[PDB]
DNA sequence: GTTTAAGGCGCGCG
DNA sequence: GTCGCGCGCCTTAAACC
């Protein structure tokens, strides 16, 4: 799918087996700022492919 | 997703419950799984 | 809040039996939507207003 | 009504640029997007506003 | 003193 | 008949610099 999910999907996957981050780190580590980096975030969970950890913030990682 | 497999094995209006059915289209077009090409009425098919 | 009170004189008004949609709640006080669930949501953190999740979601003490 | 017209001499009166979103046009009017947003996709499919993409939208 | 907040929001829906 | 809608979102207060 997308360059941006690509990143995303690239940064998730190799943080581990089951590790996982908020829209902040990321933001920060590719340079996007925040609302970007959750526009697609929430995306890609309404598409089965990412999984959300509820609360403050929420925690993201592969499902 | 027990009622989104239902609407798969069919292949746009089918007579369960409408609204929650039209959530659960645009999802798995969004989502996958589906082609939505436009028009009245929107058409709908496995990609 | 005035409309604090008035939202909860209408759930508290009409029994224990039910919650409602903020859609009729704003329809019958004349408030729109906006202003109603701010104060829904709003209320809900403190422990008076009670939310009853869905689409669309409903809302009783 | 009142709010359409205005709306509507709105985006002419102050062609900068080319056109605003929902938000900004509700600030300036003092009035919450539910009317505004009501107007512009109204005015949209008879044709005298077009939708420029983006989020929110743009209006022009 | 910016940034967060579920903050993702695009919504107009009768 | 298109309708998927969940929306509260700052006339912002708590929270991290």
């Amino acid at each position: 799918g997308s360059h941006m999910e690509q990143r995303i999907l690239k940064f998730l996957e190799e943080l581990g087996e089951g590790k996982a981050t908020t829209a902040h780190d990321l933001s920060g580590k590719l340079g996007t700022p925040k609302k970007e980096i959750n526009r697609v975030l929430y995306s890609l969970a309404k598409k089965g492919k990412l999984q959300k950890e509820a609360g403050t913030p929420p925690l993201w990682k592969i499902a | 997703s027990h009622m989104e497999q239902r609407i798969l094995k069919f292949l746009g209006k089918l007579g369960t419950p409408k609204k929650e059915i039209n959530r659960v289209l645009y999802s798995l077009a969004k989502k996958g799984k589906l082609q939505k090409e436009a028009g009245t009425p929107p058409l709908w098919k496995i990609a």
